[PDB]
């Protein structure tokens, strides 16, 4: 009951799928094949949440992949665990965006996506009890951050009750690997302020980071990215597939950490993080995860969450543990840091406690809090967007597809307006 | 499914192109007999049963190279009837194989790119080779683009031309016909990279450590540079570019699209192995003015964007650690409406030896494809060496003798001018 | 500024001449083709009427 | 318990006998003496015990080609009484082989026939031969037409005729015969086939390469079409078509039944290998009008009717794909009251190969009979031909002489203007 499919797009997203289907996989004792050789009872109590069940006792996955070229889906393929997914759920084209985000939603996108919107119909309408849809993709690509955010607009439109999850990989201007990343980073934040119920912000820059300074590995790869990634992903809906002392489903968390319609742009961080000579040292307690749970350098974004300050927090903690001690330590981490949570808002931490934890992990914490401090990225995307299209730049490609220059300025009024109210809440007082 | 054309016209064009086809073959392990004793698709054909076919087609007026190609070890691998040849050479003269005999030999290439383009189910693009400073190779260059730009339409085409050396030249009068193709080629082609001989000719020296280079050795180092930019269609990569990925990146405005090339490690075996080899040190090189494919000083002017290719072993994390130096150093300064320039692509197949060859076996490797405002030193010499002797008409008669107009010349002299001015307009700041 | 280059007017003459004998040269040729197909029909005609005279003749 | 008579008469005519008669024998696995070392029956009869013989006879009144046959190597072969021969030729006029001499040896033909028809159980139809432009050819193939038109009457007949070329010609006086014997089978012949030698020409110099052709390369190519179209009687298909399937699919009206053939692939074993010949490359290179077998340009008119066989290894399902894309094409167009003008039939049976031939072996072929409106151009230039010399009365007297009345010319004229009237009256939209 209460399921979710997994819907995701373009390179980026696929290769967070991929990881991220392994970790469930793993969590849940499914083999590569599809056969379940788990050891405790309540793996499989809630096993309808992802995947489904065929013939001959084995499960599939209900995703969806989709792409505008083949390669990317043609290599997940022969991955490890790449033989769960369906093929019938496979959809391409011939062609690719060539990271144009008017091809990817204009002229391309929008002839394909009736072939995987059919599939979607057919994966939600089918299922138990619809809780909603989570979606992975990429804001630095033409068309993951095209044919998603149409997608999503399509989605929306047919299921307003619903739920939609999103996580976002938005382009940091340190680590730059596309030229043309603020134009289609700039397109798709207009368009997912209005239609995503919840969005989460990933950047590789703050993976980066990360894995040099908490992990201290020597070469840190994208499959290191895409392990924590997936395992912030997992954390958040444990609780919807174990028991708990206080279950709380994504709704839950929508309702108490949007204080307004508009401001749902979180950021995210995973603990504890340990280095391999070091996790014999470090003692796992409760006073241990908190204190790097809100540490500035845990967070998965770049932006400084103490040059800010905090309109709500949310933390899901894992394992089997007093409920007392953390209440108390979320009093204390609230009494000792009163000037960086807003003041016309009390108490405004939400905990949650879930008694199976991570495989070969005793305890672990998953926390989402929405920060007045995201504005910087808004500022610095806007700012390098602003610099590039005053001359005009690339511009030819965007409007020899159908698209005008008005858009252009619509997106970036409408994103300044969102940068300029979701810090109007910062200066308020009662 | 996704394919790929090269044209080879002219003698400079088939010299370099037999060199690209040893080094395919190689690297896929085709014997030069075609048999093999799923990645080769994006340049090769399956016959059904045994051998394979290059998706290449080999144009001159003049028969000696196309006789030498079909009689050495090769004569096996290419099809019999794509090697195009003519009976009268050209001899220099652009109006000859524009107007005169490259038009009674145009339909059959066209007729043979047809029955290659049919075959093809995901043609990403075609590939052009052609030395520009020769009549037969500018002109039916010209022509053949012409004819594509009209009978296909908005496919990609790709232009590798070999510009005159600033000082070193083997004809007299070609700027005139380097001028006539430039014409042309600025309105029909989507890329052009430079390839002027003197600058490989320093590099060789160098480097290399070779005294007396021939024609070989430049075009191996061509053919290498061609392999690492085709890299990331045919083999698997933590970050792909497409060739469609690319007017949306590099090229600001429709008619700046002329970028000049370098690439790095160039060493040989004898003192390969000495030093480590890092992606650092690497990518610093790679930014060595000294190391340019073309004469040019990238001192002189503004860096508008820059595409660079890894391969090998190199970790995304290193790649960034390495931009950031370079954003860093004050000799290095990009143009204002840029904020980021900088576009990665990692790839794991190392660079392949071929046997023999000058270059050794390593493990990385980066390839740059640099777009910026300095290279219009080259137009502007060769609009001064074209203004001496058109002020005085010489060597006129050798071209309106072959049914070109007396016009037809200064045209070409104010289109030139007008990109000038327009590189001019591009490079000052706000 | 532009061209004015102080080529010898003797040479521009020539270039001259040149240009006009090659477009004379090309207006010589298919004018004669035209012709030849303008003539072969005619031909058809006044063979067309002997024969319609002369089966007429044999009934 | 199917059969078919093949007439062979003129040295045209025998010649290419010889040719479909080596291929045949090669076929069925018969030796050139006869003998073996349930198909055969189409066009061989058994004798009780050991040798085969063929059911064609062989007409000439010139003894030089007979004789030749009577002592090759198959001379074991056919019936001893079957070869008949004359003793004076026609000499390319055609009154004295059919007023003069032709008279009487046409009983001993016709004898000849029934004692091969009342063998016969199944008879599906009759074969001739003749090369048009020549007298005992012509006048012969005339007179048996007209005789059997009247001896067994709804019999359907075939007519291989060869016309002379546009502007190569052998003769002087072709023309007249050519005429002549056109008016007599056009109210006589079911099917008539062109085959004029210069097309024919054309296709080796292009494809096979050969520089100097002789006549048995040409007859070889008539063979193997032959070979394609009576396949279907005599081997196991999916889709199979008989003889009597024609006229209710070709022939819009009785008047017209002049078609024009092609055949494809046509290629040398040197690079046939090099290339997968698919069903659509073999289709497409069918319809091109440099693949005519007949000079006519099918650019010029209208289409009437296709029917086109396969054989080999072909799919249905890629000939219906393969048709729609010619449906599609701009350059090719049917008339208007025909909406669907294909016939698809379909063999399993591969070409075969006549050692020491020309054409190697393949998987697929292709052999089309069409239809169309531009066949009239040969008859508008025979008939330009014609008139020029009939206007002066030139070479009558050779004519005349030989018994025929000084009217019969003109009457052939009068039939030709009428077929030129009734080919402009079909060929206009309603
Ligand atoms: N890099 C490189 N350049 C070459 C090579 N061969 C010729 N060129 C250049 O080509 C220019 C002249 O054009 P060519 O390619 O030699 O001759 P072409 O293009 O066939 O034109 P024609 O003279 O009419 O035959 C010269 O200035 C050379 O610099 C080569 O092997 N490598
Ligand atoms: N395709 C083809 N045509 C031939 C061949 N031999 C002769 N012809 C054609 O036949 C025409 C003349 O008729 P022939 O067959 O040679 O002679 P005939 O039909 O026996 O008539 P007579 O001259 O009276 O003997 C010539 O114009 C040739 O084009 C051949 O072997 N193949
Ligand atoms: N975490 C992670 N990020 C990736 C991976 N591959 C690419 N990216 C990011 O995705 C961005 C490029 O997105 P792109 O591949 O063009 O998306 P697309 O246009 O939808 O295919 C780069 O800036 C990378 O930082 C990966 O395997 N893992
Ligand atoms: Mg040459
Ligand atoms: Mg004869």
């Amino acid at each position: 009951m209460r399921e979710i499919v997994h819907i995701q797009g373009g390179q980026c997203g696929n290769q967070i799928g991929a990881k991220f289907w392994e970790v469930i996989s793993d969590e849940h004792g499914i083999d590569p094949t599809g056969t379940y050789h788990g050891d405790s009872d309540l793996q499989l109590e809630r096993i309808n949440v992802y995947y489904n069940e065929a013939t001959g006792g084995r499960y599939v996955p209900r995703a969806i992949l989709m792409d505008l070229e083949p390669g990317t889906m043609d290599s997940v393929r022969a991955g490890p665990f790449g033989q769960l997914f369906r093929p019938d759920n496979f959809v391409f084209g011939q062609t690719g965006a060539g990271n144009n985000w008017a091809k990817g939603h204009y002229t391309e996108g929008a002839e394909l996506i009736d072939s995987v919107l059919d599939v979607v119909r057919k994966e939600a309408e089918g299922c138990d009890c619809l809780q909603g849809f989570q979606i992975t993709h990429s804001l630095g690509g033409g068309t993951g951050s095209g044919m998603g955010t149409l997608l999503i607009s399509k989605v929306r439109e047919e299921y307003p009750d619903r739920i939609m999850e999103t996580f976002s990989v938005v382009p940091s201007p340190k680590v730059s690997d596309t030229v043309v990343e603020p134009y289609n980073a700039t397109l798709s934040v207009h368009q997912l302020v209005e239609n995503a119920d919840e969005c989460m912000v990933i950047d590789n820059e703050a993976l980066y980071d990360i894995c040099f300074r908490t992990l201290k590995l020597t070469t840190p790869t994208y499959g290191d990215l895409n392990h924590l990634v997936s395992a912030a992903m997992s954390g958040v809906t444990c609780c919807l597939r174990f028991p708990g002392q206080l279950n709380s489903d994504l709704r839950k968390l929508a309702v108490n950490l949007i204080p307004f319609p508009r401001l749902h742009f979180f950021m995210i961080g995973f603990a504890p993080l340990t280095s391999r000579g070091s996790q014999q040292y470090r003692a796992l307690t409760v006073p241990e995860l908190t204190q790097q749970m809100f540490d500035a350098k845990n967070m998965m974004c770049a932006a400084d969450p103490r040059h800010g300050r905090y309109l709500t927090a949310s933390a899901l903690f894992r394992g089997r543990m007093s409920t007392k001690e953390v209440d108390e330590q979320m009093l204390n981490v609230q009494n000792k840091n009163s000037s960086y949570f807003v003041e016309w808002i009390p108490n405004n931490i939400k905990s949650s406690i879930c008694d199976i934890p991570p495989k070969g992990l005793k305890m672990a914490v998953t926390f989402v809090g929405n920060s007045t401090a995201i504005q910087e990225m808004f500022k610095r995307v806007a700012e390098q967007f602003t610099a590039m299209f005053r001359r005009k730049a690339f511009l030819h490609w965007y409007t020899g597809e159908g698209m005008d220059e008005m858009e252009f300025t619509e997106a970036e009024s409408n994103m300044n307006d969102l940068v300029s109210e979701y810090q109007q809440y910062q200066d308020a007082t009662a | 499914m996704r394919e790929v054309i090269s044209i080879h016209v002219g003698q400079g064009g088939i010299q370099v192109g037999n060199a690209c086809w040893e080094l395919f073959c190689l690297e896929h392990g085709i014997q030069p007999d075609g048999q093999m004793p799923d990645a080769f698709n994006t340049f090769f054909s399956e016959t059904g049963a045994g051998k394979h076919v290059p998706r290449a087609v080999f144009l001159d007026l003049e028969p000696t190279v196309i006789d030498e190609v079909r009689t050495g070890t090769y004569r096996q691998l290419f099809h019999p009837e794509q090697l195009i040849s003519g009976k009268e050479d050209a001899a220099n003269n652009f109006a000859r194989g524009h107007y005169t005999i490259g038009k009674e030999i145009v339909d059959l290439c066209l007729d043979r790119i047809r029955k290659l383009a049919d075959n093809c189910t995901g043609l990403q693009g075609f590939l052009v080779f052609n030395s520009v400073g020769g009549g037969t190779g500018s002109g039916l260059g010209s022509l053949l683009l012409e004819r594509l730009s009209v009978d296909y339409g908005k496919k990609s085409k790709l232009g590798f031309t070999i510009y005159p050396s600033p000082q070193v030249s083997t004809a007299v009068v070609e700027p005139y016909n380097s001028i006539l193709s430039t014409h042309s080629l600025l309105e029909h082609t989507d890329v052009a990279v430079m390839l002027d001989n003197e600058a490989i000719y320093d590099i060789c020296r160098r480097n290399l450590d070779i005294e007396r280079p021939t024609y070989t050795n430049l075009n191996r180092l061509i053919a290498q540079v061609i392999s690492s930019l085709t890299a990331s269609l045919r083999f698997d990569g933590a970050l792909n570019v497409d060739i469609t990925e690319f007017q949306t990146n590099l090229v600001p405005y429709p008619r700046i699209h002329f970028m000049l090339s370098s690439y790095a490690p160039i060493i040989s075996a004898e003192k390969a192995y000495h030093e480590q080899l890092s992606v650092a040190e690497i990518t610093n090189s790679a930014f060595e003015p000294a190391n340019m494919m073309a004469k040019c000083d990238p001192r002189h002017g503004k860096y508008m964007a820059c595409s660079m290719m890894y391969r090998g072993d190199v970790v995304p994390k290193d790649v960034n650690a390495s931009i950031a130096t370079i954003k860093t150093k004050r000799t290095i300064q990009f143009v204002d409406w840029c904020p980021t320039g900088f576009k990665v692509g990692i790839n794991y197949q190392p660079p392949t030896v071929v046997p023999g060859g000058d270059l050794a076996k390593v493990m990385r490797a980066v390839c740059m494809i640099s777009n910026s405002t300095a290279i219009a030193e080259v137009f502007s010499r060769l609009d001064h060496k074209f203004d001496l002797m058109y002020a005085k008409r010489a060597f006129v008669h050798w071209y309106v003798g072959e049914g070109m107009e007396e016009g037809e010349f200064s045209e070409a002299r104010e289109d030139l001018a007008a990109l000038e001015k327009d590189y001019e307009e591009v490079g000052i700041e706000t | 500024l532009l061209r004015n280059p102080k080529a010898d007017p003797k040479i521009l003459k020539k270039l001259q001449e040149i240009k006009v004998n090659y477009e004379n040269r090309e207006e010589k040729k298919k004018l004669e083709v035209v012709k030849q197909e303008q003539e072969t029909q005619k031909e058809k005609e006044v063979l067309r009427k002997q024969l319609m005279r002369r089966s007429l003749e044999q009934g």
